[PDB]
């Protein structure tokens, strides 16, 4: 046993899959007016742009949508005990001796 | 007369692909709205009441 | 406007096995020569420079990649081949195919090099014309100029000679790639090691004296990615030249007629074109470039 | 007059760029047609007519470059030009709001003083162009000074062919051209080269063939030495002309200037910024094998380069 | 209440969890990686709030 | 025919006091990894490279700067930006807000530089959306490797003055770097008494090409000789010294030059690349108390 004793953190990530609730009337959709654009000719492609501005708005003033975490799917993060390299994060700082 | 069927067939379906396309900016853009103004359910309880 | 299309007149009618070459590279880059819309089959392939009995270089196929226009193909039918053609400033689509393979992604950077490992593999024989047609290799330049590297190494070795697991094993990260080295004509690279005969000894005179005293204070105390080279150890003649005291006004003299000479050395390690992709994807391959002659 | 607005609303409504081509989407399939000048294969019959190909031939690319306007006593840029010549932009200070110096090939020679066999050609005709030296030297009281440390290469600004000079009695307008090809003013539909003398050019893919390819592109390079000749240090100009690419130039540069390296470097060893030689610029590029037809003056052999597009560059140093 | 600090080598200032784990003593690290322990002692994350 | 646009989009408004900073400039020069015409913030500035968390960068800039895509502001709404695409020889219209300021020049040719100063001169601080806007330094062309040079001098000796003081006098040193001489003009720069990391690299590449290019010259002479070869290699002997010339290869053997010489000549192109071109735009008209210009751009 060295000196010392350590705590130790890892991470995780759980994909999951959320009931999200939305009431009435919380907003107000501006729809605009499309429009095609050309650009980046080449020898043949002729690209296009469809692009299509909405402007939104928020009604109410208190809050009008709630998500909640309902599911777990898998656990796609493993908790691993693998460390960190640190060697590797800090390239520069080393020692002074070569050997 | 067809292959210039072809032509007419292949811009007159890529023009719908961006009749497809627009409507899903708006499904996805009001919905993505709707995501930077909702707090999860264990904030919202407690300041709720 | 302007239309761009070159078909090429095949004189004698396929063989069924080189029919399937062709039909195996159907998005491909080789330099032609007379940009015209009819097309004889003597100048087609790179292989005015490079053939077969003679003795070829690379450096003068180089030389000659420069000159010629760039030309990609389109089909390939059984009685004439048919091309499409690079205009100095035009995007296009580009589709790589080339055998020692490689990646590429969005925004990476290109050289146009001859073949340098298999001459049996980029050639193909045409015996319905007696004339094979060589095709170079689009690289990209983090390893398309290390491959210009080892040929000026190399011919400095082999006449000091007159074993080679040191030379032109070309270094990528975790693969490295012998080369095609068996009946070089050194004398087009021997110019050009004339061209380093003279700058590298202009750059050893006017050497700032304060860089110079930066290194013995550089291996002595501390340690750095790239001094593994002196494995800790100065050279004798850092010794010799840092006698005196040191001098600003002299020394940026020493500096900024240095740092001409550093611009002029791009006239020696050179490329043909270069070609900056700006799109890419993944499992088409395709990729996009406006060309631009260099 | 009430039918001079009808002289400019035909001009100049149509002389115009062509509009972003942005098409609503709630017409449909009809934003296609706006593309014409991508086709290129147009159909031909046993009658094609030019009353009837008056579309295909509508099509144009839209190619126009910019000038730009100078201001220069007619002490330095001389009162005849041959319409096609080539100016510098010597650029020392901001003394003035708008004190602009030019410079032509033909000058170049009279502030340099080199040797007269070393250019023979032009000696004869820049004592009739200008003085003897006294009306050019004495703008530049450094021009001992740009020679020893090596620095006048780093002050010329290349700018390309002439358009017109609008003269008067002390200070001579000059309309520039860059970006490419030089539009006339005297004559309209009618381009402008530009036109070199004999004496600076020479010639670089000159030999027999004992094959190089064709291609598209043929350039103009510049250069300039910085050399020493009776002991004061006097610079030098040719020109060059060669569509092979950079690798092969610089080489092939240091083949014609080598006989006076060969002399020179005697002359500070029987220093440190003396060690500069020269640089190159590219002045653009003529079209594939155009012909240059020489010319007269009252003599001195002038070529000239039809659809001549200009593209300046840097300075980079060659020794 | 009783204890004042569980460590002093991570809530302590100049200690060394918290320098190891600094924004402004990583001037010399590739950025490519995660740290977690970056999270808890990043000065100005935790000022936002 | 064509359209180009580029519209940058902010996910939130922008702040009152920010704002007046965006309107003070109207047209500059970004450099926008983008192609297209809807992008997030983090492509524009330099804070794909150049961020306050990590060191700061200078090839690591140079090389981005080359293979990007530039653009100049247009309209600037509190929502959301907007840009102008720089096509390939476009011709448009650039004003100047660079701290520091460099008066300029008409019938000039204009490099784009790394922000080396500090961040005051440099960016606007964001704090609507916490990326950065970083606007790369816009010096003509002859003034860029002019401020280069002397800072690139300032930091060699400040490395040896810091390690070791006994040689360098600080008055004789800041008399000569921090005052750039062109035009008739002293622009005076910033100095950085903090302790400078832009410009370490490129004097640890130096500092291997001062010993060691020397040693390289030595080992060509004896390589390929003949009776036929290029003869100005015999007027370079006064250029290489005396003391020079009198080393051998008893320090090396033969696995130790192809250590050398293979990695030798790669230092080479890495210097020489970047030094070569900067994404240049030409400007022939310009004006003082407008501060406007007129531009074209050779991506070279």
């Amino acid at each position: 046993h060295p000196g010392f004793a350590m705590t130790v953190v890892r991470t995780d990530e759980v994909l999951a899959e959320h009931i999200l609730y939305c009431s009435r009337a919380s907003t107000s959709m501006f729809v605009g007016l499309p429009s095609v654009v050309r650009r980046e000719v080449r020898s043949d492609a002729v690209t296009f742009e469809i692009t299509h501005e909405i402007a939104s708005l928020h009604t109410a003033l208190g809050y009008s949508s709630v998500i909640a975490p309902a599911h777990v799917a898998a656990i796609t993060t493993d908790m691993g005990v693998h460390c960190q390299d640190l060697f590797m994060i800090f390239p520069g700082d080393a020692y002074q001796d070569r050997q | 007369f067809t292959e210039y069927a072809g032509a007419i067939k292949t811009i007159t379906s890529a023009l719908q692909f961006g009749m497809d396309a627009l409507e899903r900016g708006l499904v996805d853009t009001v919905l993505a709205v709707k995501l930077r103004h909702a707090p999860p359910v264990f904030i919202l309880k407690t300041l709720g009441d | 406007a302007l239309d761009k299309s070159i078909v090429v007149n095949l004189t004698s009618r396929l063989f069924a096995d080189e029919l399937a070459a062709l039909q195996s590279k159907i998005g491909s880059v080789l330099p032609l020569g007379d940009c015209h819309r009819l097309q004889n089959i003597q100048a087609l392939g790179l292989g005015c420079v490079c053939s077969r009995e003679t003795s070829p270089d690379y450096i003068q196929i180089m030389q000659y990649l420069s000159k010629c226009t760039l030309a990609v193909l389109e089909e390939v039918r059984p009685d004439s081949l048919r091309l499409t053609r690079m205009d100095p400033s035009d995007n296009l689509q580009i589709k790589n195919v080339y055998a020692p393979f490689f990646q590429w992604d969005s925004n990476t950077q290109l050289a146009v090099l001859p073949p340098l490992f298999s001459r049996k593999d980029s050639t193909i024989v045409l015996e319905s014309n007696g004339f094979d047609i060589v095709f170079p290799m689009v690289v990209p330049q983090q390893l398309g100029h290390a491959i210009l590297q080892q040929l000026l190494v190399y011919h400095i070795y082999s006449k000091i000679s007159a074993l080679d697991l040191y030379t032109t094993n070309v270094s990528f990260m975790g693969r490295t790639y012998r080369l095609d080295v068996d009946n070089t004509d050194p004398r087009t690279a021997l110019r050009v090691l004339d061209d380093l005969s003279m700058y590298l000894c202009i750059l050893s005179a006017l050497v700032p004296r304060g860089c110079l005293r930066l290194l013995t204070a550089l291996v002595r105390h501390d340690r750095h990615p790239l001094t593994e080279v002196f494995e800790g150890v100065v050279p004798d003649e850092v010794t010799r030249i840092d006698l005196d005291q040191l001098s600003v006004p002299d020394d940026i003299t020493r500096m900024r007629v240095m740092f001409s000479y550093l611009q002029s050395l791009s006239s020696i390690f050179n490329l043909g074109p270069r070609l900056h992709v700006y799109a890419y994807s993944a499992e088409t391959l395709a990729a996009s470039c406006w060309y631009s002659p260099r | 007059q009430a039918e001079n607005a009808a002289r400019l609303g035909r001009q100049v409504l149509g002389l115009l760029p062509p509009p972003t081509h942005r098409v609503s989407l709630t017409r449909g399939p009809e934003f296609a047609r706006g593309v014409r000048d991508l086709l290129s294969k147009y159909a031909a019959s046993t009658r094609p007519t030019v009353g009837s190909l008056h579309e295909a031939l509508r099509q144009a690319p839209f190619r126009q470059p910019t000038y730009g306007d100078f201001l220069v006593y007619s002490q330095t840029f001389s009162p005849q030009e041959p319409l096609g010549t080539f100016l510098f932009s010597f650029k020392q200070e901001d003394n003035g709001s708008s004190m602009d110096m030019l410079l032509t090939p033909t000058s170049l020679f009279m502030l340099s003083g080199m040797e007269a066999a070393k250019a023979p050609q032009t000696h004869k005709v820049a004592g009739v162009w200008y003085g003897s030296g006294s009306g050019l030297a004495d703008f530049i009281p450094n021009l001992s000074e740009l020679m020893d440390t090596g620095e006048f290469h780093t002050l010329l600004t290349p700018v390309g062919p002439m358009v017109q000079s609008v003269h008067s009695t002390f200070v001579t307008k000059v309309t520039s051209a860059m970006k490419g090809v030089g539009l006339a003013r005297d004559e309209p539909r009618a381009h402008v080269g530009l036109t070199l003398p004999c004496d600076m050019l020479v010639d670089l893919d000159e030999s027999c063939p004992m094959r190089e390819p064709a291609g598209l592109n043929v350039t103009i390079y510049a250069s300039l030495v910085y050399l020493r000749v009776n002991q004061r240090p006097s610079m030098a100009l040719t020109f060059f002309q060669s569509g092979k690419g950079f690798a092969e130039v610089v080489a092939m540069i240091k083949d014609h200037f080598t006989d006076v390296i060969r002399t020179k470097y005697i002359q500070l060893r029987h220093y440190i910024n003396r060690l500069v030689f020269g640089a190159v610029c590219t002045l653009g590029t003529v079209p594939f094998d155009s012909h240059p037809v020489h010319q007269s003056l009252n003599s001195l052999p002038v070529l000239v380069f039809a659809n001549f597009e200009a593209a300046c560059g840097p300075w980079t140093v060659f020794l | 209440e009783c204890r004042s600090t569980n460590n002093p080598w991570a809530s302590q200032r100049g200690s060394l969890g918290d320098v190891l784990y600094n924004i402004t003593f990583r001037q010399t690290a590739l950025p490519g990686m995660y740290s977690p322990c970056r999270q808890f002692f990043h000065k100005e994350d935790i000022m936002r709030y």
